[PDB]
């Protein structure tokens, strides 16, 4: 007949898809709260994420890239950082103010050192 | 953690660290304004995000920012009372 | 482990398909394999209606006698139902236009339509096999190419299954022939065909070999467009996304208004239900598609934009000027539409309904006269009729058209201001100059500078989207009533009623709920039972939004703190639960907004469709 | 030397306006600057510091002189306009399509002509506004 | 008593709070000198026999006069306490910072918390009350006694030698790097905590896209397999006349300047 | 710690100590069996009357398949409990976080079925 066929596919199915099908799905959430991978990528410093980023790197430095990728430093992009900075040395004594006794890399050194421990990287002991 | 930063606006007023409710503000000597202080946050752990020091601060913008950081909450940022994490 | 907060769950599945933000899969690789995977789920779910179709259905008998059978969904086994609710239940029935798409595709049996399931689920295993391997190769396809030879391909099919393929000469073998053979299978009649009272199926295929060849040409000269002046200066995964979300929606609403106008499913106008719930559903995705665009457009200026001298750095430049003419247009819109109805709702409450303020929509009648009608309705503009007229179901406006568009141009208009708003104080307004710094969403800068609720980018959208609802809600009124009017044979008491708003409660609300009131009673319950249960349900989960809406966090916290006191301080349970694992704690202010909003729209979505099927049944 | 914050200020603005000016050339190498990013591909500048269009800004006809180019989008606006005029208004083609008829393929390929001469026309005046 | 309080340890109670603590927020640390601003600030330390943990004094003479409230610590369900030492010229009233009233000793005074907010709001109340020597310290799980709030023995109101500047940003608020221009990098999310010269450096580097008559092509990679294109244009002479040109550019901006 | 007479009494005292989850010398398989036999016991009643088989000769099976279905789903709620945060409080010497818990809630769930067995005997009989 026609109610035959979905009735018990259904009886089967319906019971198993909601009942079997939900409450697995609401164990195994709760489960996967408590599990270490609990949003792992969403997680800052979270181990698994952490290692990817180490084995990443590790990559990008044993398999360079014939590509210029976006530098994670922005003056890592330099072909020459020494030449940047000789220029600015040569630059920075063409408008030093009378006889200062600031250098250049006194100050890159200055304006790159910053004290920021409560910055995550930096409370990982890293 | 919620990030806590000092600027160079920063006059030395000390109301940031009057108005935080978790000692994270802090007077250090500094030789970039008249009064010869400057705020400084090397607590920010203890920082629950209320944003106190910023209601505190009369420069023209917020010499202290605080910057919310929601996928890094902690028990002493969420102000948590009976439930401990450590 | 888990010893995070219950504010873990509503941080991270806010933001579990922002990709960007995750390392892991952050590849433009990874991104083509979600779009696999979200269309293998699209595919599922067709699958999932032809399958219960094929199954439980009478598509079979629905191609007999397309206008005398009600398309049945999918079977009912409700272990809940009473033995007389079973009686009283055949099956499920059908609101959308899937039969009508069947019967116009081709399809006359069920066996086809078990194949069409087969070859559905096929191709979701073909979809997920393409995102197991995400790759640079797998960048390649796609493309308005790729797009204008599917809608090629669709044409071919058309063909293939139009009404007089069977007259057809085989073009490719025995040549083209008399332009009557290839008219066989591709016409450009234009409008309604009368009987099926749709577009010819042999005008949709020739639409889309069209739409095809022409796009394979678009594509072509954009292409060498790119190649002089090739700069893609700003690429960001949020501009294109923008870009086509906001394409889409234009598309999608088009869709709605062209489909209700010139159906292209055969027998689709005699089903009213069907179609009124066709075009609500898709200008509902329209607008919800051109309000991602703007959100996408404003996390692109968040996010992934840098300030230059271009059209972007114009537009942020004079800000201050789009929203000030933005907020000007909406406030003169608001102010005639409400003072003008408000003015007819006093006339036809006095007695007087001649002293209403009826502007002629005297503009859209011109138009329609000149440009649309073929014969003189209105004679402004033009007076000639036309010797060989075509068919379609294009609407005829009267007075109260007027006003409702300019309740819809007031409400497109506040929503594009609230979404441009936002997107260029993202960039920072003198309540918060540095925005640029504190990300798409947040909750507040706190109550310092006088209070800084809802200064978030993503509360601009939050904001928005009521009145997208709004908007959608309006203009949904306007097309139930007006083809309420029109099936029903009233037009005039639409024509005079929707001056006025009490004629918009009284006639249309108030009117159209009188049957789906009565689906269930103490006498007993209908077929319309389910859709009052789901008007209640509607409005249930739409009070709940108002309660995460007007109540805010820090009484919720204190509460919850308290609710947490008295676990810890109950017997058999402090032994067991410490609060550390998953602490209780009360959802953020951004994650209560969201999910106020979410509850809100779930309501209105659900309370209007209960609505559309209670009164168009 | 008591270095005074205005000095600071003024560094900072030295650093601003050399690295501004050194990352343009090539001892930056970042994928911005990758050709058909953002630069202007390698031999053929768009404009100059004025900002005038170049000669490269057309493509492959970067070389086809002013006369040329004018001549081009002439024929091509009075063969399209002949088109548009024969398949719309004079011998209508629709109408020829109601009486059984095939279009006449001359009509179509001539009035496809005339996108053809308005970019044409641009290229010519491009082309004349460089010497060329 | 077991209806009163769970009859199992704090600790049993706990389960793995720590090694959880260190999986679930691994984000969650303190840096490597807490209460202080500069490793060479003395950091005066304290044992549990200065500030012994809660459970471990009963009727405790340094007690305020306190006559217990709903709203103290959760004893069993926490570990974590936060105490006070404070000593008082005069028996008087003050208010709890969990509601309730308590009368201050004549001498010494102790009182245990469980959050930090309420030992401060405490010690701004009793600041007010023309009182000194607050001493706010925190009790771990282990019984490790931190010393807080005037770490350095001066109050952050005032301004002491030895405190080094944290999260110091030596530009204005707005002089910030904009989140586009820190795209892919540590720092795009979180501009606030990029370096003075990654900022500078990126505000210039956005100003240089952005003058595309100078803007460098940047060749394209050989990554085909096959021999290198013959093509039509000199990399190395338009190398040559770029680098003069930046050379010049660069001495005319700093005859701006 | 605050004391009330409904939480310090020694009626209190004597009462939630001397219930199963606490009362000394009691294994935690008896713990579980008796408060499993509690809960199946009552579980039957709301069932067996107040459902949907209310007046039918089966309405007492039917409420004790209900109530075992319960008991059962509480059980998996309990071991899911114990799965996840091992509360640790009923735990023997060495063993694992969690098997006093685990082992309580497994023998809770036996005596949830013994219980509703035994209402849905006295409820044929009688
Ligand atoms: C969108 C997908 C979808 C949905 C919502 C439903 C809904 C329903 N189906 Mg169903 N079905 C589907 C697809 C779907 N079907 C497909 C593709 C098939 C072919 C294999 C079937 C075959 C099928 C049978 C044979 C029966 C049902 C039945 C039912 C009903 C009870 C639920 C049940 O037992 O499902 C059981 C369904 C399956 C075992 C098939 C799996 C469903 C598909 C393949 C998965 C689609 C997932 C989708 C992409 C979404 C994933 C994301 C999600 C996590 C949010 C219910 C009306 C039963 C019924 O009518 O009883 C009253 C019944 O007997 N269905
Ligand atoms: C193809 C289109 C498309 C794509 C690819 C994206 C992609 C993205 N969007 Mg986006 N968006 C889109 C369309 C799109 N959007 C549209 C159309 C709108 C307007 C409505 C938005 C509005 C929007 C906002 C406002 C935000 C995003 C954000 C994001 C990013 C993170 C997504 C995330 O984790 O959300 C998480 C997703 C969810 C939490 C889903 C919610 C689950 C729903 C509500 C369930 C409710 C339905 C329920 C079953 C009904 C029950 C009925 C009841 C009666 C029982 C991601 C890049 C976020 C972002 O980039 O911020 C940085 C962000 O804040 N989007
Ligand atoms: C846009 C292109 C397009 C689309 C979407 C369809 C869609 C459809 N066609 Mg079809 N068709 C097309 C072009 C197209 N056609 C062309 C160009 C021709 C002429 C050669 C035909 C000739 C044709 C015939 C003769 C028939 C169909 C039928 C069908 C229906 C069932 C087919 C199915 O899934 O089972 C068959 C497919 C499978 C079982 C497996 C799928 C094949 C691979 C594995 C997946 C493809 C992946 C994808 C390309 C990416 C379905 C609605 C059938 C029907 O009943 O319709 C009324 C039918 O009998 N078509
Ligand atoms: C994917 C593209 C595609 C494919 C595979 C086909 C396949 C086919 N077409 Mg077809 N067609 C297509 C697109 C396509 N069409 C488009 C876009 C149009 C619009 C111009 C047509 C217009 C068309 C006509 C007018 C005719 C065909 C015919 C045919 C059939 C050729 C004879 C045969 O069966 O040989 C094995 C075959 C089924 C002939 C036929 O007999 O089909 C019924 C025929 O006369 N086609
Ligand atoms: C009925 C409810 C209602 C009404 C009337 C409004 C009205 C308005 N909203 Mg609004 N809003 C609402 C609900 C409502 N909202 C809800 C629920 C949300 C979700 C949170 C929002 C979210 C929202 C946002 C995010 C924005 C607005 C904006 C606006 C203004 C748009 C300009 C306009 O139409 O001016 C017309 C004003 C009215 C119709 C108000 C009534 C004025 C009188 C009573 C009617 C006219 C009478 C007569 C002509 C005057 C007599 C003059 C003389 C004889 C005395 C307007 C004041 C935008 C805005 O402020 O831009 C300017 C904007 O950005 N609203
Ligand atoms: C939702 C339905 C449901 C669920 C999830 C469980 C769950 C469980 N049952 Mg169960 N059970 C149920 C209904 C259910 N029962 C019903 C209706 C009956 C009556 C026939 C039983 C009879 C039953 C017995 C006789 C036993 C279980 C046992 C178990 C456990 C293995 C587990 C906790 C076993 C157990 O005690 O595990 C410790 C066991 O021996 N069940
Ligand atoms: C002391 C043990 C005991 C005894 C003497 C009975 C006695 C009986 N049971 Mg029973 N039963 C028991 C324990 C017991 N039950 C337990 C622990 C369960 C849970 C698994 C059940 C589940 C059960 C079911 C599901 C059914 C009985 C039925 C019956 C009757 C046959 C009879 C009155 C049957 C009945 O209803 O008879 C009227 C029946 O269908 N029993
Ligand atoms: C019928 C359907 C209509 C109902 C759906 C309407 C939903 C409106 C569409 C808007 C969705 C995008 C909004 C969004 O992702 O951001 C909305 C916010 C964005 O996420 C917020 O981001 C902030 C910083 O950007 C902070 O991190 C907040 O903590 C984080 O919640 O997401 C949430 O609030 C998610 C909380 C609710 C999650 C419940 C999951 C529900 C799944 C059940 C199925
Ligand atoms: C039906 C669910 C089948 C669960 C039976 C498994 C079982 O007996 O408990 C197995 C574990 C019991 O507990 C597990 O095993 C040990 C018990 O000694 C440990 O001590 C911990 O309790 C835990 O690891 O329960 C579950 O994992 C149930 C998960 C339910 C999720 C849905
Ligand atoms: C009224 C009242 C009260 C009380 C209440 C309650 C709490 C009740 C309960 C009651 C109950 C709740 C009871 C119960 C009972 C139970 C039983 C009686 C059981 C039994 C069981 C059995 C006997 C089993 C057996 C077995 C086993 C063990 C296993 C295997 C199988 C068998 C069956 C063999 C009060 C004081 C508060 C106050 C007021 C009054
Ligand atoms: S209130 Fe503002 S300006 Fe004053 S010391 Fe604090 S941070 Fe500096
Ligand atoms: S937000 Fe509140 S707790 Fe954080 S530093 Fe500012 S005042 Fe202190």
């Amino acid at each position: 007949a026609y109610g035959d066929g979905p009735k018990k596919w259904g009886a089967v199915l319906l019971p198993l898809t909601i009942f079997g099908v939900g409450i697995t799905a609401m164990g195994t959430f709760v489960l996967y709260t408590f599990s270490e991978d609990f949003f792992w990528a969403f997680v800052p410093g979270s181990k698994r994420s952490m290692e990817l980023e180490k084995k990443k790197k590790e990559m990008a430095e044993k398999y360079p890239s014939p590509v210029v990728q976006h530098p994670a430093d922005p003056l890592a992009g330099l072909v020459n950082r020494a030449d940047y900075e000789k220029g600015l040395e040569e630059a920075w004594d063409k408008v030093k103010p009378k006889g200062s006794t600031v250098t250049v890399e006194e100050k890159l050194k200055e304006l790159s050192t910053q004290n920021n421990p409560h910055y995550w990287r930096n409370a990982i002991k890293s | 953690a919620h990030a806590v930063k000092i600027y160079d606006t920063c006059i030395g007023c000390t109301l940031c660290v009057r108005a935080c409710p978790t000692d994270v503000i802090e007077m250090v000597p500094a030789t970039v304004n008249a009064a010869k202080q400057v705020a400084s946050t090397p607590r920010v752990e203890d920082c629950v995000g209320c944003k106190r020091c910023e209601t505190a601060c009369p420069t023209d913008f917020l010499s202290i920012r605080v910057y919310l950081q929601e996928n890094e909450e902690t028990q002493y940022s969420l102000g948590l009372d009976l439930a401990d994490w450590s | 482990y888990g010893r995070c907060a219950t504010q873990r769950y509503f941080q991270v599945l806010g933001n579990i398909h922002d990709i960007e933000l995750n390392e892991s899969l952050n590849s433009p690789q990874a991104i083509q394999a979600l779009s696999f995977g979200q269309l293998s789920v699209i595919l599922l779910w067709l699958a999932a209606y032809t399958f219960h179709i094929g199954w439980s259905g009478n598509f079979e008998a629905f191609i007999d006698n397309p206008l005398g059978v009600q398309p049945i969904n999918h079977f009912v086994l409700d272990p809940h139902y009473s033995q007389y609710k079973v009686d009283t239940t055949i099956a499920a029935l059908t609101n959308h236009p899937i039969y009508h798409w069947l019967m116009t595709v081709g399809f006359t049996s069920n066996a086809q339509i078990y194949r069409f399931t087969l070859g559905l689920e096929i191709t979701a295993a073909v979809m997920l096999v393409l995102s197991l391997a995400p790759s640079v190769g797998l960048l390649s396809m796609g493309g308005l190419e790729v797009v204008s030879w599917i809608s090629i391909c669709w044409a071919g099919h058309l063909v293939n299954f139009a009404p007089g393929a069977a007259n057809l000469t085989n073009v490719v073998m025995e040549g083209p022939g008399s332009l009557g053979n290839l008219m066989n299978v591709l016409t450009f009649n234009g409008g309604i065909q009368l009987g099926t009272q749709a577009l010819a199926v042999s005008d949709v295929a020739h639409h889309h070999v069209a739409i095809g060849i022409v796009g394979l040409w678009i594509s072509a000269l954009l292409r060498v467009s790119k190649y002089a002046w090739n700069f893609n200066t700003q690429s960001s995964y949020h501009l294109d996304l923008s870009l086509s979300l906001t394409v889409g929606g234009i598309l999608t609403s088009l869709l709605a208004q062209q489909a209700y106008v010139y159906p292209a499913l055969s027998y689709l106008p005699y089903d009213y239900l069907t179609t009124t719930s066709l075009y609500v559903h898709h200008q509902y995705i329209g607008a919800f598609l051109a309000t991602g665009g703007f959100v996408h457009g404003g996390i692109f200026l968040v996010r992934d934009y840098t300030l230059s001298n271009d059209l972007v750095g114009k537009l942020l430049a004079t800000k201050a000027t789009v929203i000030s003419t933005l907020s000007w247009i909406t406030l003169f819109l608001g102010f005639h539409a409400t003072g003008l109805y408000m003015h007819n709702d006093a006339m036809a409450a006095f007695g007087v309904p001649q002293k209403q303020i009826i502007i002629e929509p005297v503009f859209a009648e011109f138009i329609q006269q000149v440009f649309f009608l073929g014969t003189p309705v209105y004679g402004l503009g033009s007076a000639a009729v036309s010797s060989t007229p075509t068919l379609s179901f294009l609407p005829i406006i009267s007075g109260g058209d007027f006003l409702v568009h300019h309740a819809i141009a007031l409400g497109l208009h506040t929503t594009v201001l609230v979404l441009i708003k936002g997107a260029l104080d993202s960039q920072g307004s003198y309540l918060f100059p540095d925005k640029q710094s504190f990300g798409y969403g947040f909750a507040c800068d706190g109550p310092g500078r006088g209070g800084t609720c809802d200064i978030s980018t993503w509360d601009s959208f939050y904001l928005a989207f009521f009145w997208v609802n709004n908007t959608v809600a309006w203009f949904t009124y306007y097309f139930h009533w007006k083809v309420l009017s029109l099936w029903q044979s009233s037009t005039a008491v639409f024509d005079e009623n929707s001056l006025y708003l009490m004629g918009w409660f009284r006639d249309y609300l108030w009117q159209n709920c009188a049957a789906l009131l009565s689906g269930y009673d103490s006498l007993g319950s209908n077929d319309l039972a389910v859709w009052a249960w789901a008007f209640l349900l509607a409005h249930l989960a739409w009070a709940t939004g108002f309660m995460f809406l007007i109540s805010w966090r820090g009484y919720w916290q204190e509460l919850i703190d308290t609710v947490i006191y008295m676990h810890l301080k109950a017997p058999f349970f402090n032994e067991i639960w410490s609060a550390d694992v998953v602490t209780p704690v009360a959802l953020s202010i951004v994650q209560a907004r969201f999910i106020g909003l979410a509850h809100y729209v779930a309501g209105f979505i659900l309370t209007y469709l209960a609505f559309v099927v209670g009164a168009t049944s | 030397y008591t270095e005074s914050a205005q000095d600071a200020k003024l560094f900072e603005t030295v650093f601003s306006t050399y690295t501004a000016e050194y990352l343009k050339g090539p001892m930056y190498e970042t994928p911005e600057k990758m050709i058909g990013r953002r630069p202007f591909n390698p031999g053929e500048p768009l404009w100059g510091e004025d900002k005038k269009l170049t000669s490269n800004v057309l493509g492959p006809l970067k070389r086809v002189s002013s006369n040329e180019l004018a001549f081009l989008t002439m024929i091509c606006l009075a063969i399209g306009a002949w088109g548009e005029a024969q398949f719309l208004w004079f011998d209508p083609q629709f109408a020829a399509i109601d009486r059984g008829e095939y279009f006449n393929p001359i009509y179509i390929i001539a009035a496809s002509l005339l996108p053809v001469s308005f970019w044409a026309h641009i290229a010519c005046y491009i082309q004349k506004a460089n010497g060329k | 008593a077991v209806p009163n309080t769970p009859k199992s340890s704090p600790d049993t109670l706990a389960g793995n709070r720590t090694e959880a603590s260190a999986v679930s927020r691994p984000y969650d640390k303190f840096n490597v000198n807490y209460p202080l601003s500069s490793p060479d600030q003395a950091r005066t330390e304290v044992t549990t026999k200065e500030i012994p943990r809660p459970e471990d004094l009963v009727d405790s003479p340094k007690f305020p006069l306190f006559g217990g409230s709903a709203n103290g610590y959760m004893s069993k369900a926490t570990r974590e306490r936060h105490a006070i030492t404070w000593t008082a010229k005069e028996e008087t009233t003050f208010e709890m910072p969990t509601s309730g009233w308590a009368m201050m000793n004549k001498g010494e005074n102790l009182c245990y918390f469980r959050k930090k907010e309420q030992c401060i709001a405490l010690c701004k109340q009793l600041r007010s009350m023309k009182i000194n020597d607050v001493k706010i310290y925190r009790l771990s799980k282990d019984g490790t006694v931190t010393f807080l709030h005037p770490s350095d023995g001066v109050f952050p109101e005032k301004v002491n030698k030895g405190r080094v500047p944290v999260n110091f940003r030596p530009f204005t608020v707005c002089q910030n790097a904009k989140q586009g221009e820190l795209k892919f990098t540590e720092y795009w999310t979180k501009p606030y905590e990029a370096d003075a010269l990654t900022t500078l450096f990126v505000k210039a580097r956005v100003a240089a896209y952005n003058d595309v008559v100078n803007l460098f092509p940047l060749p394209n990679p050989k990554l085909t397999s096959g021999p290198a294109e013959p093509t039509s244009v000199d990399y190395d002479a338009l190398t040559k006349e770029a680098m003069e040109g930046q050379k010049k550019r660069i001495e005319a901006a700093m005859a701006s300047v | 710690q605050i004391r009330s007479p409904i939480s310090d009494s020694r009626f209190a005292k004597n009462f939630i100590g001397n219930t199963a989850f606490y009362r000394e010398g009691l294994e935690n398989w008896q713990r579980g069996l008796e408060i499993g036999m509690a809960h199946g016991y009552f579980l039957v009643g709301p069932f067996t009357t107040l459902g949907p088989l209310r007046n039918t000769p089966e309405a007492a099976t039917v409420g004790l398949l209900s109530a075992c279905a319960v008991i059962g789903i509480v059980s998996v709620g309990g071991l899911l409990f114990g799965a996840t945060v091992k509360p640790r409080a009923f735990d023997k010497d060495g063993a694992t976080a969690g098997s006093g818990f685990t082992e309580i809630i497994n023998w809770h769930a036996v005596g949830g079925l013994g219980g509703a067995g035994f209402c849905h005997l006295l409820l044929t009989l009688f």
